């Protein structure tokens, strides 16, 4: 019950995850604590270095392991490249985000996956007590820089209403398709 | 419907496989032997089984089980049957500590079947997979244990003593006999008279850690309950440590409590405890060049050169603080916590750079002006609204002097330098205090001591009205004041002059 | 001041420069209002009576005023403390805090519902076993800052400067202090080897001030002139300078360390563990006085030995 | 009032720090919103406390 | 660029047998 | 690809609290160990320095 | 985990000017003054007639 | 306007909205104009007061 | 602490919201006597002339509150009856002469004679004759005008304030006839006592209603509450002989036209305003208790809104009430010019 | 209805010299130390606004309060001042003690003269 800011983490610095992290670093003015995950710590250091040199409005924090990313963040957002990387980061690893999810966390997956992966992700997140949204993004990294991305969010509607101010920082056309798996 | 199992040292939490190696011989190990390793419990290691068998069980003997009492009784009987005169009467914790010490002494690294509990490589694997299972607080406690105990011994011991200790670890007779032939190995071993300095070095390091970890929460409680009753200078006087050390203890304790609870830390606290230090020292630094430090902010004359400048300095230091904090009278205008978080958070470098002397506010109130009537009507009502703010400042003979800056920006001056700002919606408003000071030369200093309500007024500083009557201001000899008073008052009476004659209320004929 | 004006007016004695300096520094050191204005009156009385005004007096006036700024700030903060005490005693009887304790704004505007009715993001609650949660609970559940002391100090200052008032205030806050008196104060000004190490080489601890694991000062892992070997060699050279100071009698003899005892001859370790000697001087007294010890080899205290007094001291 | 300049002598300097290496001889910038650009150009003697 | 070292040489000092010299260093201090 | 090459070759991390000078000076009560460097700078500058 | 920057007690490690992080609002002239288009009259019925008269 | 671009980091550069404070500008937003509503077949404007505030 | 940027949240709720932080602790009480009377007179405008039962019918006919709506008594949506002249549809006639005195006070840069304001006051009475004959030379209307006089110098004593206000109390009670009033000195003494209440409010006096009762005008015990009536000085014996001179005429059919309301009926309204403003916990709650009394309700909330704003400053005034005031755009600008120029008048 | 000394060449140099942000502090100090003020009731009220505004008051402020209590013979007011000077450890001068001694002697308070004489 401590009055504090929202801990928001971005997992995966790739083709699309880096402009998402830059939009969350620029357009959030002292309203969130930003966490940046990568497999190599030098890539997260480079992303935070560019965000601090260009001038960001929030404080940022690098991560190398998924356990610290799970125990620190209230909101986790994954923007990865392959379905294998997202399935490893969410389900297959020992320190994975959904299998070790705390009560009340919200995990949004922007990586385009299959239907059964998102089904098992939402089912095990609801079993752990957390919330899972699947929101596959449509657009270029230049369109992500301009804040214009297409999001099709599947999951809870109240969780969608909570996550709309974060979704509007990097995506323009954000639709709520319904239950989990529709996006 | 999932219950997260509680994790501790007895059963370690499962970790990932792509983690970096903590120890140096494991980073260059080939990956086939990395895949050869099996996921076993921590006691399945022979060193871990040894530590659980003879060390951890004796620490578990301190609890209230009956088998612990039987083992304590037979250990007392064993140590009394060794020799009675040395350990005649001591408690159960004493015999537990003694047998723990004696079993820590007799640890050797050989073959597991030759009579020795574990090998050296099993101990290295235990150290590597024990350091891998540590968090940031675990690594912090590991470094604190290094600084408290191992660091003075490394500061005292010679490197040949480190080679002797490594030969004692590896326990190979060939390596020991190859080291024993060297005369420089045998002669350069350290003397205990020099080795006794490690006790004093260890005591000093543990004394600094007792300053941090033991006096720290007491200082934090005394400063966080009533900071106006126990300021940091009062704590620095009553405990005698230092001023900056007490403030660093407070900052470190708050940031340590914030970092260990996964909470974003309050960044305003180093701005509140090191406010003068934040304004003086904290600068933006570029990469490929070196910087300096100003000894003084201004090229001035000294106050020891005259008695009157000396008396002015002593009277100003009387009317000043020594240290100003968030609860004092210059910071009494922060009546809302939103203004508190706005002043101390992310804009303190701008808010302190407004005015050099600390005043009861930060700027000036903004008032707006009236628009002159445009006789073309609504044909030209669109033209004042634009895209940007249009700021206009005055110049002239009377206006634009750096020596008269605080007089030309004085709102109680009738010849004030006129500023105007047209908003993009057409509103004509006055300028803010930083907006008025932006048109002059830069003034990049700050006064963190002098507070003007603390000035002396009863003994020596007594301004008399007869001193102001020595100028002999008269209205009959000079009529500029009456003319400005005539220019100030309205001229509504000029139209109802014919409507001595004095103006009365309108008489009603309907009620009369 | 009474004896001063009785000396001046009645006995017509001209005061010396030292007793003028005493009246200057007494009003300067006192934190009451107008002490500087009276010290300047004494300075004027020194100036117009031919008493010498030295520059050392002026530098000491500046130094004593800057030192007594603390007493001035304490006597200024005590007035606001008494104002807040009177306002707290008023508003706890008027009952405005009972109406302010009911969070009707938090009940109408909930933590999950904004002013319009949408769902907002709420941060997750921290673990109650953490330090920050206990600090917030200690902020909320303990007594107020105005109920700690009813009256203030004897001379214009708030209570809490001494250790009895500090321990009483900590008892009212539910904290048993580990440091009751100033004898249990670590006193880092007594350290001799540690500031010598911190000045030349650097911080020997490193991880003493570490927030998240990056503010630690440790040597590099590559080696060379920045590696661990040169730093440990220079630390050993500084400890060798201190041990050379020990050998020449400038420093006291250090006690027996565990590293020193474990490298000794085993007979010396046996004599130390049977005698309980802390310093090697106690071991020398144990060996050179074999009739002093007990029957279990334990060392007798120093007061139980009496040397032979020669009669040649009676000359 | 005709004595000294400012009675404070506690002026905490809040501006940028001087650069000791490499020392730049000329500071000439084409500016857009600098109304003191006449006074900010010309050879001036750099002698102060520093 | 430049990479801040994780100080692995802190861990190489724990490979030594400090229990032979300090007689139970790894436990709690007395 | 144009952002990965342009690293921070321009800025540096800021001064910490109670930091020293690059020449070794510090803001203490005793300034006999600290020195001034105005006599090492050039005597006249074309323009106006930021300090 | 660790915060970016060696200081870890500062919100911004490079410590920029706080006026750099201040936002910039904008307003188009089309929100202030609209742009209207007159229809072609009988004197200039087409756009080529308008270019011929000019 | 990123300050790690060496053409923007240079002290004589017009890719900044000030002179002596810093270099570049972090993510400023400007508004263009779209004069393409006349290319549509039916274009109307509905004057209604703001109701959302 | 800071929320995410969403739903186009405004930076400030008013033009002068952050300008109130740029005042001192006495200047927030100087502007609180000015702006606080402007907020209270604008809040009780729609229920002016309503009785105590008609105000309770407004609060009973609308029982829907979503806990962000305020009291329907304050800024009511009811239909007005005469519904108005031009500028008086947002403030009363008593406030029109109040704002004209503030406009002269802002441009005179300090203290000023009564002749600077005599021509602007008679222009509104010439324009509004129906509102002039209803309120002229009455205790409620005279006290509301001269309420803003200790803003010129709040550290003045009662001897300086009553002497400066005496020129203003003469012209507000003077009518061009020989049938002036029932008593000049009773309206003078009742006004000087409540002006001592607001003088102690700008000085942040502990219990300002008690200490103003000690230094009140003699014979003014009825304008104070009953617990403070023991501390008031009694009337003079020579002043009681002047009351026998009014009874020596014995002309009950010859009733003076000014004031229209009785003087003793106006003492009850100011005494009810001193009871409400004394035990008022906040600025908004003290105004809501003032409009529930009914009657001359714009002059009720002008007394309570000035005395409460003088106690807890302009920052304790709700900023949503300031933005709903129609006259808040020039008056807060005029209130800042009075508070700035009060400490250095150019004439002396 | 004006501060008797406004500014611009009447306030000392070490205070900056007419800091207009503290124009009310300059006007309040002249009302506290007004030698022509004889209203003791305003003198107790003027202490309560200097206490609220944070105005530093030396022994000359309390001596001006104790001086005004002797012609109305306010013996209760003279003891509440000396209680406050003892509460803040501001030692009264002999002129200030003589005012409270004269305020209690003319009110036939013989028991209170002897206990304030023995204090000093
Ligand atoms: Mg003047």
């Amino acid at each position: 019950a401590i009055k504090r800011s929202l801990n928001v983490g971005v997992v995966g610095m790739g083709n699309m995850g880096v402009p998402i992290a830059r939009n969350l670093g620029f357009k959030a003015r002292s309203a969130m604590y930003l966490q940046i995950h990568s497999r190599a710590l030098s890539k997260a250091k480079r992303v935070c270095d560019d965000l601090s040199v260009d001038g960001a409005t929030c404080a940022m924090r690098i991560h190398d392991r998924y356990s610290t990313m799970t125990k620190w963040c209230d909101v986790i957002v994954l923007a990865l490249a392959d379905v294998k990387a997202s399935r490893h980061a969410l389900l297959e690893d020992n320190e994975s985000l959904i299998m070790n999810a705390r009560k009340g966390q919200i995990i949004v997956d922007h990586t385009t996956v299959d239907a059964e992966t998102s089904r098992e992700c939402a089912h095990e997140a609801a079993r752990r007590g957390a919330y899972f949204l699947d929101a596959p993004m449509s657009g270029s990294p230049r369109a992500c820089f301009n804040g214009q991305l297409l999001l099709m969010v599947g999951g809870d509607a109240e969780t969608f209403q909570k996550m709309l101010p974060i979704f509007h920082m990097y995506a323009d056309n954000v639709f709520h398709m319904g239950e989990s798996g529709s996006g | 419907s999932f219950d997260a199992p509680q994790w501790d040292l007895w059963q370690s939490r499962p970790r990932s496989e792509d983690m970096d190696e903590a120890l140096q011989p494991f980073m260059d190990m080939p990956k086939s032997l990395k895949d050869r390793r099996y996921d076993i419990p921590w006691w399945a290691n022979p060193f871990g089984a040894w530590y659980l068998q003879n060390i951890l069980s004796l620490e578990l003997l301190k609890l209230k089980s009956k088998t612990n009492a039987e083992k304590i009784a037979t250990y007392r009987s064993y140590m009394r049957s060794l020799a009675s005169g040395k350990d005649n009467t001591m408690s159960d914790d004493d015999v537990i500590r003694n047998i723990i010490k004696e079993r820590w002494k007799t640890l050797e690294f050989g073959d597991r079947n030759a009579g020795y509990p574990c090998t050296f490589g099993d101990y290295i694997q235990f150290l590597n997979e024990w350091f891998k299972s540590l968090d940031e607080e675990g690594m912090q406690r590991l470094r604190e244990h290094f600084d408290r105990r191992i660091r003075p011994l490394l500061a005292v011991m010679s490197p040949v003593d480190i080679l002797w200790l490594e030969a004692l670890t590896q326990n190979s007779p060939h390596n020991k006999e190859q080291l024993q032939r060297k005369i420089a190995f045998q002669t350069s071993l350290g003397t205990p008279e020099f080795f006794d300095m490690s006790k004093r070095l260890r005591y000093e390091i543990n004394e600094d850690y007792k300053v941090r970890d033991e006096l720290g929460p007491e200082l934090f409680a005394l400063w966080s309950k009533a900071p106006e009753r126990w300021p940091p200078e009062r704590l620095s006087k009553m405990y005698g440590l230092d001023f900056t050390l007490v403030r660093k203890i407070l900052v470190w304790h708050h940031f340590k409590a914030c970092y260990d609870a996964c909470v974003e830390p309050d960044w305003s606290l180093p701005k509140r405890l090191f406010a003068l230090e934040w304004i003086r020292d904290v600068r933006a630094r570029k990469h490929g060049l070196f910087y300096g430090k100003m000894r003084f902010a201004e090229q001035k004359i000294t106050f020891y050169s005259d008695r009157f400048l000396f008396r002015d300095l002593v009277n100003r230091r009387e009317a000043s603080y020594a240290n100003v904090w968030e609860m004092d009278d210059p910071y009494r205008f922060l009546q809302t916590e939103q203004d508190y978080e706005d002043y101390w958070g992310d804009n303190y470098d701008v808010y302190r750079r407004m005015f050099p002397e600390m005043i009861g506010r930060t700027g000036e109130p903004v008032q707006q002006y009236g628009q002159m009537p445009i006789w073309a009507g609504p044909h030209r009502q669109h033209a004042n609204k634009s895209e940007h703010n249009w700021m206009f400042a005055e110049i002239g003979v009377n206006v634009g002097h750096e020596a008269l800056k605080k007089l030309e920006l004085d709102p109680t001056n009738e010849k004030r330098r006129r500023f105007v700002i047209r908003q993009p919606d057409g509103t004509l408003r006055s300028a803010k205090m930083s907006e008025m000071r932006a048109w002059y030369w830069k003034e990049e200093w700050a006064d963190f001591r002098f507070w003007a309500p603390q000035m002396e007024w009863g003994i020596e500083n007594t301004p008399s009205q007869e001193q102001y009557q020595e100028h002999v201001p008269d209205t009959t000899d000079a009529d500029f004041r009456k003319q400005r008073r005539i220019q100030s008052r309205p001229v509504k009476w000029f139209y109802e002059s014919h409507y001595e004659r004095e103006v009365r209320w309108p008489d009603v004929i309907n009620a009369a | 001041e009474k004896l001063f004006q009785e000396m001046i007016l009645k006995k017509d004695l001209s005061p010396s420069r030292r007793t003028y300096h005493c009246m200057i520094f007494m009003h300067l050191s006192s934190g009451e209002e107008g002490g500087t204005a009276r010290a300047l009156r004494y300075l004027e009385a020194m100036e117009r009576a031919g008493i010498q005004v030295r520059p050392s007096l002026l530098k000491k006036i500046v130094r004593v005023n800057n030192a007594a700024g603390y007493k001035r700030d304490m006597k200024r903060r005590a007035r606001r403390i008494m104002q807040a005490r009177e306002e707290y005693l008023a508003r706890k009887e008027e009952g405005v805090s009972f109406g302010e304790g009911g969070k009707e704004g938090a009940s109408n505007q909930r933590a999950d519902v904004d002013a319009e009715g949408n769902s907002i993001l709420e941060p997750l609650a921290v673990s109650p076993t953490s330090t920050l949660a206990w600090w917030e609970k200690w902020k909320r559940e303990t007594v107020s800052k105005h109920e700690l002391f009813t009256e203030e100090g004897a001379d214009g200052t708030p209570k809490g400067e001494t250790f009895e008032e500090k321990n009483e205030a900590l008892r009212m806050m539910g904290i048993t202090s580990s440091f009751q008196t100033k004898d249990l104060v670590p006193q880092p000004d007594r350290q001799k080897l540690l500031p010598l190490i911190r000045r030349e080489e650097g911080e020997i601890a490193g991880s003493l001030w570490a927030m998240d694991g990056g503010e630690l000062s440790y040597p590099k892992d590559g080696g060379g002139p920045q590696g661990w070997g040169v730093r440990l060699w220079r630390e050993r050279q500084l400890v060798k300078r201190e041990y050379q100071k020990v050998l020449d009698g400038y420093r006291p003899v250090p006690q027996l360390s565990t590293l020193g005892n474990s490298v000794r001859t085993a007979g010396d370790q046996l004599d130390i563990e049977r005698s309980g000697a802390q310093t090697p001087g106690e071991l020398s007294d144990y060996r050179n006085f074999p009739d002093n010890r007990f029957d279990g080899g334990q060392l007798k205290p120093e007061s139980e030995a009496a040397p032979a007094v020669p009669f040649s001291a009676e000359l | 009032y005709a004595r000294g300049q400012h009675p404070s002598y506690d002026m905490v300097y809040a501006g940028p720090m001087p650069e000791i290496f490499p020392m730049r001889r000329d500071f000439r910038k084409p500016t857009r919103w600098d109304f003191h650009d006449i006074e900010k150009q010309g050879k001036y003697r750099t002698s102060g406390p520093y | 660029l430049n990479e801040a070292e994780k100080h692995h040489d802190l861990h190489m000092f724990y490979t030594l047998a400090w229990w032979k010299l300090g007689e139970g260093i790894f436990g709690v201090d007395e | 690809k144009v952002d990965s090459f342009h690293a921070n070759t321009q800025y540096q991390h800021a001064w910490p609290l109670l930091s020293h000078d690059d020449l070794g000076n510090s803001d203490q009560s005793n300034n006999t160990k600290n020195i001034m460097y105005s006599m090492y700078m050039p005597k006249r500058n074309k323009g106006t320095a930021p300090w | 985990d660790q915060t970016y920057g060696p200081h870890k007690s500062y919100k911004y490690t490079y410590m920029p000017d706080p006026r750099k992080l201040a936002p910039i609002e904008t307003t188009q002239r089309s929100e202030i003054v609209p742009q209207s288009i007159r229809p072609p009259t009988s004197y200039v019925p087409n756009h080529e007639t308008f270019l011929e008269r000019a | 306007w990123s300050p790690r671009d060496p053409s923007i980091f240079h002290e004589t550069s017009t890719r900044k909205f000030q002179d002596h404070l810093y270099e570049g500008e972090p993510l400023f937003m400007q508004l263009r104009q779209c004069p393409w509503r006349t290319q549509a077949k039916v274009s109307e404007r509905w004057e209604m007061d703001e109701v959302a505030i | 602490v800071a929320k995410l940027q969403h739903n186009s949240a405004p930076t400030t709720l008013n033009f002068y919201e952050k300008s109130f932080q740029q005042l001192s602790d006495v200047q927030q009480r100087q502007t609180g006597l000015l702006i606080g009377a402007a907020v209270g007179d604008a809040a009780a405008r729609a229920l002016d002339g309503y009785t105590a039962e008609e105000v309770a019918a407004v609060a009973a006919e609308s029982g829907s509150l979503q806990d962000e709506d305020e009291d329907p008594v304050v800024f009511a949506s009811v239909t007005p009856r005469e519904h108005k002249s031009g500028l008086l549809r947002h403030h009363s006639y008593t406030f029109y002469l109040f704002s004209q005195l503030l406009r002269v006070m802002a441009t005179s840069r300090g203290d000023f004679p009564v002749q600077y304001v005599k021509n602007e006051w008679v222009a509104t009475a010439r324009a509004h004759p129906d509102c002039f004959v209803r309120e002229h030379a009455s205790l409620l209307h005279v006290l509301c005008i001269t309420m803003q006089l200790p803003v010129i110098y709040p550290w003045a004593d009662d001897s300086t304030l009553r002497e400066y206000a005496s020129g203003f109390l003469e012209f507000l009670t003077e009518t061009p006839a020989e049938q002036a009033v029932a008593s000049r000195e009773d309206v003078y003494a009742y006004t000087n006592s409540v002006l001592g209440v607001a003088l102690r409010c700008l000085q942040s006096n502990p219990d300002p209603y008690r200490n103003a009762a000690f230094m009140a005008a003699p014979g003014t015990a009825h304008v104070f509450p009953d617990d403070l009536a023991l501390y008031c000085p009694p009337a003079l014996v020579g002043s009681s002989h002047s009351r026998t001179e009014e009874l020596s005429e014995t002309d009950s059919e010859t009733v003076p036209l000014f004031p229209a309301r009785l003087l003793e009926s106006d003492v009850r309204v100011v005494r009810e305003c001193l009871v409400v403003a004394r035990g008022a916990a906040s600025f908004a709650e003290g105004i809501k208790a003032a409009i529930h009394l009914g009657g001359p309700v714009c002059q009720r909330s002008l007394i309570v809104g000035a005395l409460l704003g003088a106690r807890m400053g302009v920052r304790r005034i709700p900023i949503s009430w300031l933005s709903a005031t129609y006259d808040h755009v020039p008056l807060v600008t005029l209130a800042l010019q009075v508070a700035q120029w009060s400490w250095n008048p150019p004439h002396h | 209805m004006h501060p008797r000394l406004s500014g611009q060449g009447v306030f000392p140099r070490y205070g900056g010299g007419w800091m207009h942000q503290f124009g009310h502090v300059y006007a309040l100090q002249q009302e506290l130390l007004n030698a022509e003020a004889n209203n003791w009731f305003r003198a107790m009220e003027l202490w309560h606004t200097a206490r609220h505004e944070g105005v530093a008051m030396n022994v000359s402020h309390y001596t001006n309060i104790l001086r005004q209590c002797v012609p109305p013979t306010a013996w209760e007011a003279s003891l509440m001042v000396l209680k406050q000077m003892r509460r803040e450890n501001i030692r009264p001068d002999v002129v200030g003690v003589g005012c409270a001694l004269a305020a209690c002697a003319d009110a036939n308070r013989s028991e209170e003269v002897e206990k304030v004489f023995s204090c000093f």
